[PDB]
């Protein structure tokens, strides 16, 4: 099934041409774009009123990584490298060693933020839930060291934005 | 024999008001090179029942709709475009010539592509 | 269905893609070296390298093929065999509605005749070629780099050139002009051999040596 | 003034002068460049290209090839400009 | 086995004679490339780096090795006639930025584990 | 006062700058389709007195957005060389800000730093539009902590 | 008086703003900010150059037209006359030639700008 998008010939009754040479000398479709940008103006602009009026997103955003913990207080990451091995920019580096009570956790766990792409890889790899994108997307900064984290870092955005991340998987957790 | 069509369509493919006869003409000049070819050349066999098939075709139908349906070869002009193609081909099909057999066995391991 | 996952498989394609095979390796027996139809009815042609010309020149104006438009053209380097270099033709037929797969071989130092005369669109892609690769190609109008920078040295696809490269770039004030150095990377690139060690598919088990 | 080939002598001694890689004192008149002078083939492409410039017009690569002495720059200059004596 | 088709050169006397011109056509724009972009090295440092490129690709001796280098520094003659490299692209040639590695086993024992 | 003096004409200044920066698009990959969102109604960047001018001459701030392929590394210099020096670079994206994706790659150079100073740092993969306005408005804010003209006066 | 004073006044203004535009913003400048601009990288050389355009033949006859225009300025004044039918007749006459000049101008290739 195909349409010819061109191929209308004019007709050339008195009529017609006309309408065609009144078209030409008295400007009508150049009034016709005139007069819908006029309409244009008395309508409703749709800029919003940035920062007070930030922009809609969904619960599934990504943006700002952080570890989150369990309930009880101690992390859920158990340096199992998943996210590791499965970052596509390579931008995960991870160190383990046993702890001192037993069961161990990473002693480095760095997301290098400029080489990162957010492709959120590492929260479905994560078994435990730990590495999670938070909702935060304005965490530009001024110097590049700025954005090179590490566990540092990270465990304190798990616990800034986890009044957040926190309801976000609780909305999203029956999709995945 | 089918009113003149206002254009074909395609950019440049102009319109043949007398398409019969330049069909009929390239086929023959199709089987006049075939000639040229020696019969145990898969390429004489195979073109020449192609355009056997073709030429006895063209000058059975004079319509030009039927002849377009039946050939299924889209618009007429398309044809003469086409065996024009299947002309220069022959020709040039005669001086490199690929009845001879192979030219050489590739290495033993070129293809079979697992590493 | 019995089979709500694997794909379902044509073999009216396959036995059409096949006698057309047939038919093609009997037109042109000097440079069809071997033909091969893929389970998923894909059609492969393997000719001579000097062959580049005449195949392609039958496929794009033969009657019964009329493949007249190039997809793409490209090689894989597989050092391991004696031409490394391995040219692969896309070609797709309007008419017919299929598309057809040739591929030649090529060393290092060893030009291949452009098909730059049968498919004005192969232009772009053999500089690429030669670009990526080295492949050197005879005739060709205006060979010459196309997407590595100017003045690059080696040719990026070959499996034995780094990733990384040899030289990054970098603004040196005393010069007052961007500069070219060895390259220092900050983290190496961390090589994963993820291959596991227990055969994966029976079928294409290769015998013994 | 017609060109004599005392003129070529001179200016072809003259543009050799000024080559770096050269020594004035065994540079002679069938000085070889390979054999006495110690030049490369490369080297020897610079003098006919000095040899072309500062006497106009140009000599193709043919000649510049086998021609190895200022004896054989001198008299095929000679019949290239027509100076026949 | 030991003979397969070549490049431009039946041998290296051909192989040469492309070297020479390719010379030729590099020692004569020097100074008008040197004019062109601006360089702030002189013209004479810009024929001997031509002359020691040429030079360090010396120990080739395969006919068809020595047609690729000649048509890849057509290329660079090319790139550099019609403006395409930039100043940075020229002065690459001249490694300035980067500190001479000295070369006696001694100052590299000194610096890394080097080989 | 000639300290207050000099402060409240540094305000001045200050505000001036801050209150008309001109991008100079170097739209280089799918960084720059994003930055464009911005400029879209949703948005609009114009609103803020920043606005898109060519011709670098005639701009203020870059806003790197997209790939710094090694190739056009020359031209990034020559077009930030060439702005009339109250001038910032913004860096959009991982690719801009210190390679990114193609931080391995043997062509991309890793981060548009080591080509020209930067400013603020955008990070996404693409930063949403909303992010690179916060960003545009960071750089706002570093204009407006400039001690210019007091340090000239405490020189 | 009256109309040099504002012409005056006219340039003062702007030969102050002009002395407040190169003074007021001090320069910290080099030899790179005060390249030409070419889009980014280095300029072949140009801008300078013989750039000929196409229009020169249009370009010319405007020359010829607002001759036409300065000999018929002076019709308002022209029309304040005894013999209107002597002043119409010539009036429209230098029209007609204008008309007529640019009618065969127009027959003559002429307005059409060359490739
Ligand atoms: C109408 C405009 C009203 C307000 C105009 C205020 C003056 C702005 C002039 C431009 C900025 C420079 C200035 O004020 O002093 C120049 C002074 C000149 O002395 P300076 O040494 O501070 O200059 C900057 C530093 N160097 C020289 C290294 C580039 O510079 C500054 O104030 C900038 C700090
Ligand atoms: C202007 C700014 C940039 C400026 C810088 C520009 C630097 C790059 C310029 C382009 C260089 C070019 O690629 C070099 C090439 O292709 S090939 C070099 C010579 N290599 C051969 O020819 C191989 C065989 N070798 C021989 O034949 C002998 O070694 C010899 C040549 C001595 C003759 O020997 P005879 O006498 O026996
Ligand atoms: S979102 Fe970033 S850190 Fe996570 S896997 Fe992807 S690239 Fe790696
Ligand atoms: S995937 Fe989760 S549990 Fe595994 S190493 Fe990464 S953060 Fe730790
Ligand atoms: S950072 Fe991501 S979005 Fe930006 S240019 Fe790189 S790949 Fe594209």
């Amino acid at each position: 099934t195909y349409k010819f998008v061109n191929m209308r010939e004019p007709s050339m009754d008195m009529k017609s041409v006309t309408d065609r040479a009144a078209q030409t000398l008295l400007w009508t479709e150049l009034v016709r774009g005139l007069g819908m940008t006029l309409s244009y103006l008395f309508r409703e602009p749709a800029t919003i009123n940035y920062p007070f009026e930030k922009g809609p997103l969904s619960p599934r955003f990504r943006g700002e990584h952080a570890l989150r913990r369990y309930p009880s207080g101690e992390e859920r990451c158990i340096a199992c490298k998943l996210c590791e091995a499965v970052c596509p920019a390579q931008a995960i580096t991870i160190e383990a060693e046993p702890r001192a009570d037993g069961s161990r956790r990473t002693t480095r766990y760095d997301i290098d933020m400029t080489k990162c792409i957010y492709c959120g890889f590492c929260q479905e790899a994560c078994p435990v839930d730990a590495i999670v994108e938070g909702p935060n997307f304005e965490f530009s900064t001024e110097t590049h060291e700025e954005l090179l984290y590490n566990k540092e870092k990270l465990l304190n955005n798990g616990d800034k934005w986890e009044a957040e991340i926190a309801a976000n998987i609780q909305a999203d957790y029956l999709y995945r | 024999a089918g009113l003149l069509k206002k254009t074909t369509g395609l950019v440049g493919l102009a319109v043949c008001e007398t398409p019969h006869e330049r069909l009929k003409i390239l086929y023959t000049k199709i089987l006049d090179v075939l000639g040229q070819i020696p019969k145990n050349a898969a390429y004489r066999k195979y073109t020449e029942q192609i355009t056997n098939e073709k030429l006895g075709m063209v000058k059975a139908e004079p319509d030009v709709k039927k002849l377009e349906e039946q050939l299924q070869g889209g618009q007429i002009e398309e044809v003469i475009l086409q065996a024009e193609n299947e002309l220069s081909l022959a020709r040039k099909m005669l001086r490199w010539k690929p009845w001879e057999p192979l030219v050489e066995e590739p290495p033993a391991n070129q293809w079979k592509w697992p590493i | 269905d019995t089979r709500p996952t694997i794909r379902p498989r044509n073999d009216v394609v396959h036995k059409q893609l096949s006698a057309f095979g047939q038919y093609v390796a009997e037109i042109l027996p000097k440079y069809v070296q071997q033909v091969q139809v893929s389970c998923f009815n894909e059609l492969e042609i393997f000719i001579h390298p000097d062959g580049v010309i005449p195949v392609l020149t039958f496929l794009r104006d033969h009657t019964n093929a009329q493949f007249k438009s190039l997809a793409d053209l490209t090689a894989v380097d597989v050092p391991t065999r004696q031409n490394r270099f391995e040219i692969v033709y896309n070609l797709l037929s309007l008419r017919f509605n299929s598309q057809i797969r040739v591929k030649t071989y090529t060393d290092e130092l060893t030009p291949i005749e452009s098909s730059v005369t049968v498919y004005k669109a192969a232009n772009w892609y053999e500089r690429e070629i030669w670009d990526m690769f080295g492949v050197f190609f005879a005739n060709h109008p205006d060979l010459r780099r196309i997407l590595t920078g100017y003045g690059f040295e080696g040719h990026p696809f070959r499996k034995d050139f780094p990733l990384s490269g040899y030289v990054e770039l970098r603004y040196d004030d005393e010069v007052k002009r961007v500069v070219a150095e060895p390259v220092e990377l900050a983290q190496e690139f961390r090589k994963f051999d993820l291959n596991s060690p227990w055969e994966a598919f029976p079928a294409y088990r290769q015998p013994p040596e | 003034p017609p060109l004599t080939l005392e003129a070529i002598k001179d200016r072809v001694l003259y543009v050799l002068k000024l080559y770096d890689k050269i020594d004035p004192e065994k540079l002679s008149v069938n000085s070889h460049f390979m054999k006495d002078l110690g030049l490369d083939s490369l080297d020897q492409v610079e003098i006919i290209m000095a040899m072309e410039d500062e006497f106009g017009f140009e000599i193709p690569d043919i000649d510049a090839e086998k021609l190895m002495c200022p004896q054989e720059i001198v008299d095929y200059i000679a019949d290239k400009k027509d100076v026949y004596e | 086995g030991t003979s397969v088709k070549p490049i431009f050169s039946r041998d290296m006397n051909e192989a040469k004679r492309r070297v020479r011109e390719l010379y030729r056509a590099w020692y004569r724009e020097v100074p008008n490339t040197v004019h062109l972009f601006q360089l702030d090295i002189s013209v004479k440092q810009g024929r001997d780096k031509v002359r020691e490129m040429f030079m360090k690709n010396a120990h080739v001796t395969d006919p068809r090795v020595v047609d690729l280098l000649v048509i890849k520094g057509k290329m660079e003659l090319e790139e550099t006639i019609n403006v395409w490299k930039q100043r940075t692209h020229i002065m690459r040639f001249f490694h300035e930025t980067e500190a001479p590695r000295p070369t006696d086993f001694l100052s590299k024992f000194y610096v890394g584990h080097d080989p | 006062r000639g300290e207050y003096v000099v402060a409240k004409l540094d305000d001045l200044v200050n505000w001036a700058r801050r209150s008309s920066l001109w991008p100079m698009t170097f739209g280089l990959a799918c960084c720059a389709v994003e930055m464009m969102h911005m400029a879209a109604p949703r948005y609009d960047m114009d609103r803020f007195g920043v606005v898109f001018r060519a011709s670098p001459r005639q701009s203020d701030v870059m806003i790197v957005a997209g790939t710094l392929t090694n190739k056009m590394a020359p031209a990034l210099r020559k077009v930030y060389d060439q702005m009339p020096e109250p001038r910032y670079v913004v860096s959009m994206g991982s690719c801009a800000n210190g390679g990114g994706y193609y931080h391995y790659s043997y062509s991309v150079v890793r981060g548009c730093d080591r080509i020209v100073p930067v400013d603020i740092y955008v990070p996404g993969c693409p930063p949403t539009a909303e992010a690179l306005l916060y960003g545009i408005l960071q750089l706002q804010r570093k204009i407006k902590r400039e001690k210019r003209l007091r340090i000239w006066y405490r020189r | 008086m009256n109309i040099m004073l504002t012409l005056l006044t006219n340039v003062t203004l702007a030969s102050l703003l002009v002395l407040i535009a190169f003074w007021l913003p001090q320069l910290n400048a080099y030899s790179e900010k005060t390249s030409p601009y070419e889009c980014g990288f280095d300029p072949m050389g140009s801008a300078r150059l013989p750039f000929s355009m196409k229009f020169f033949l249009v370009a010319i006859t405007f020359l010829l037209f607002d001759l036409e225009i300065a000999l018929l300025l002076p019709l308002p004044w022209a029309s304040q006359t005894n013999n209107l039918k002597t002043m119409l007749t010539m009036a429209l006459f230098l029209l007609i030639l204008l008309a007529a000049s640019l009618a065969y101008e127009w027959t003559q290739k002429g307005l059409e700008w060359a490739e």
